[PDB]
């Protein structure tokens, strides 16, 4: 999902500092948030993307790379947020109380006025809009409206 | 173009070139054109074009790469015969088991001047994707190294009795024994980096799951494509020319501003390189070889086509409009019931110049050494596909025909 | 007392016996209350640095001292690295156009 | 110098990480390093001040607080510029070599595209200015002049 890869963490060891790339993982946790039958399984996963996704705000606003081309992370925001869209309006009602308030909170940092006309915000929107017109995910269309 | 608006007793544009015959329209899909954004941009080559953007119906842009100066007539008619082409594969079993597709991209000449080519989104130039993945360090050694020429070679004209730039390979043919030419082409060829698509990909794939299957898929389309252009899509392959879809890995055709025969016919620029299969792509495959998978598919793709010659042969008789047509199609039509690619390819050295001093050495040359290349010993016609594919793909590879190619060309990517 | 001795060769080398671990101890807070032992009265215009130098030095070998104090640089633009001259000079000293 | 203290560093011990305020430091740090005697002394300081410098811009560009008032360490900014400047073009070598590039480096950050309106800029060049009128300082006046 990403040419090179973002979301460097640094598993906090004690006698060393080890890098773990995040994004390896998420093009599986997201599947896993969705559609995990096992619902231990998925509230899980659940967590695991919610701290994930903060985790992509946080390392974006740490900005390695201003511009001048493809803002960093829009790749990977293009590809996590009709995730994050879906997975709310879940009929989980776990899933539902945690991640419609940060579809919400996204929305709302991404009209704030610091990179308010980023491509990033551009990317969202498309993103409720191709939310909108989503064919099959009926209870997908409301929530999409209130977004 | 600034100014166009939506306007009554304007009949509305439907974006150019948006109709693909397989079945009925439902022609109220299709986007149409709703003015389009500032940012023309120029691709940087001769017969500069540029590169629009329109937007239109639906508010998803459409890069179109006006292009002007040329017959893209031409274009057209080549990308319609790789459409029928990829008709051709799809409608066997054998070669549908993996899924072999020509990738086309809709041409649409608006005139005799002009004509809108859909920009491939989310693609890249080949040469443009090595240079990109290359070390700055050794980006060094291709824009500027000590051997000025990327690798030596301009300079090596030189060495070769070859003085100025253009056209003093004109006079290299002459005394170029097999041997200081070859070897010259070894260093040079060993002076570029190895194991570069390698590291693209290895960059592109997720995990080592992945590598294999794009690696597959690279090999396959570039595969496909180099055989379908030996049939007819001869010529003019500059690492610009050959787009890799960052997407998905396809290799996909670009440019025929010289189709079949128009390669070679064209005097100042020599060239008898039927295929593309330099150096990088070699050690693509590195612990496999070539004629490893590429070669296979070589066979089936091949064998394939000359199932039922008349729906691809006779297919190309666009050209009703002596006649230099009436011949290519000729050559065509030998090819396909199979000649000795090297004979093919010095029938077009001899029909292409005569008047020059070099068409002895430029024969010679395109036969190849009987002694160390296996193209040579093969009858001039009836040639078994397994044979055909073989003995072409020496010829592409062949280490002396390929050192002494034009510049630009450029033979060690 | 020696802690302060006019050669320097000699003061790193005592320094370095008083920071070997089996002397003050290694964690942090062992050490703060350990350095409130390393005083006398003699060593006091230096006190204050030895004990900053043997609390940061303790500080050296914490895994996170090699790791770069911000993780992305502020640009794209290339870095270089250059040596400072530094060869026993001013710069109010070489007279102006030889 | 500041109402309240940014610089928070964090001294990376192994037991644990305690924060060490690198902002009461500077008033005093920036007056060794213009006026100190002692040769060693004044070019420790005065690469320990380059590195402080250093460490403000990357506070910075980790904004904790973007705007809706008086930009973090523009504060700071005010008072650590008149220095970085007059201590570039000093009389020593040393000092000169190490802050003459880092003064263009800081003007030429402060006109990137990126926060090239922010008040900090504003900042920078009221300092340039005041550094031109300089009365006494006669060689600050040609180094301001090539700011
Ligand atoms: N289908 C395409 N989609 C996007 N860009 C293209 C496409 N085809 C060509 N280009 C651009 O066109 C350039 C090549 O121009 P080309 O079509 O070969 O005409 P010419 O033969 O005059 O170069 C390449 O550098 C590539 O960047």
């Amino acid at each position: 999902w990403d040419r090179e890869k973002r979301l460097s963490f640094a598993v906090p060891f004690r006698e060393m500092k080890p890098v773990i790339f995040l994004d390896v993982f998420l093009p599986r946790v997201t599947e896993l948030a969705l559609t995990a039958s096992d619902r231990q399984t998925k509230v899980a996963a659940c967590e695991l993307l919610h701290s994930m996704v903060m985790f992509m705000l946080g390392k974006a606003t740490q900005m390695p790379e201003g511009g001048q081309g493809a803002p960093p992370m829009y790749q990977l925001y293009k590809r996590t947020f009709p995730v994050l869209l879906r997975l709310a309006c879940d009929v989980d009602q776990v899933t539902r109380q945690l991640y419609e308030p940060l579809v919400m909170q996204l929305i709302h940092w991404f009209t704030n006025n610091k990179k308010f006309e980023s491509q990033d915000t551009v990317a969202l929107l498309e993103a409720i809009l191709d939310g909108i017109v989503d064919p099959v995910d009926s209870t997908l269309r409301d929530f999409c409206g209130r977004c | 173009m600034s100014d166009f608006k939506v306007e009554f007793l304007r009949n509305e544009l439907e974006i150019p070139g948006q109709y693909d015959g397989r079945g009925k329209p439902l022609p109220e899909y299709h986007v149409r054109i709703a003015g389009f954004d500032e940012r023309v941009t120029v691709m940087a080559s001769l017969r500069r074009p540029k590169r629009i953007i329109i937007r239109g119906h639906d508010e998803r842009e459409h890069p179109f790469l006006v292009k002007g100066g040329e017959d893209l007539r031409q274009d057209q008619r080549v990308e319609q015969l790789f459409q029928v082409m990829n008709g051709i594969l799809a409608q066997d079993s054998a070669c549908s088991q993996r899924a072999l597709q020509l990738r086309t991209y809709s041409v649409v000449p608006m005139t005799s001047r002009l004509g809108l080519i859909e920009w491939l989104e989310n693609t890249v130039t080949l040469k443009d994707l090595l240079l990109n993945t290359m070390s700055q360090e050794e980006k060094a050694a291709y824009l500027s190294d000590p051997r000025a020429p990327p690798c030596e070679y301009k300079d090596w004209l030189t060495k070769m009795s070859g003085k100025h730039d253009v056209g003093a390979y004109m006079l290299m043919y002459k005394g170029a024994n097999r041997t200081e030419t070859v070897t010259s082409f070894r260093k040079r060829e060993s002076k570029v980096p190895a194991d570069l698509l390698k590291r693209a990909f290895v960059r592109m794939s997720t995990s080592p799951e992945a590598f294999l299957a794009l690696r597959s898929h690279f090999a396959s389309s570039h595969a496909l494509i180099c055989i379908s252009h030996w049939i007819l899509g001869i010529g003019d392959r500059h690492l610009n020319n050959f787009m890799v879809a960052m997407e998905t890995g396809g290799v996909i055709g670009i440019d025929f501003g010289h189709a079949f025969g128009s390669a070679t016919q064209f005097l100042p620029v020599p060239e008898l390189m039927p295929f593309r299969l330099t150096r990088q792509f070699i050690n693509l495959m590195l612990p496999m070889k070539e004629t490893g998978l590429m070669y296979s598919i070589m066979v089936h793709a091949l064998r394939a086509f000359r199932s039922d010659p008349g729906l691809l042969t006779n297919t190309m008789d666009v050209f009703v409009k002596n006649w230099y047509p009436r011949q290519k199609i000729c050559y065509a039509k030998r090819k396909l019931a199979g000649a000795n690619p090297a004979v093919i390819t010095c029938d077009e050295l001899l029909l292409g110049h005569e008047k020059a001093p070099a068409f002895r050495d430029y024969v010679a040359v395109a036969r190849g050494s009987k002694d160390h290349n296996i193209r040579a010993q093969e009858p001039e016609s009836g040639l078994s596909e397994e044979t055909q594919v073989k003995c072409l793909m020496d010829q592409a590879t062949d280490p002396n025909i390929l050192g002494r190619t034009w510049e630009g060309w450029e033979p060690w990517m | 007392q020696g802690l302060i001795d006019e050669n320097p060769g000699l003061q790193l080398i005592i320094r370095n016996f008083w920071s070997h671990e089996t002397r003050l101890p290694s964690n942090t807070l062992d050490r703060l209350l350990a350095l409130n032992s390393l005083y006398s009265p003699k060593i006091e215009v230096h006190f204050l640095s030895l004990a900053t130098n043997f609390l940061l030095e303790m500080t050296s070998m914490s895994p996170d001292y090699p790791n770069p104090m911000f993780e992305h640089p502020l640009s794209e633009c290339e870095f270089q690295e250059y040596t400072i001259d530094s060869d026993w000079r001013f710069r109010s000293t070489v007279l102006t156009p030889m």
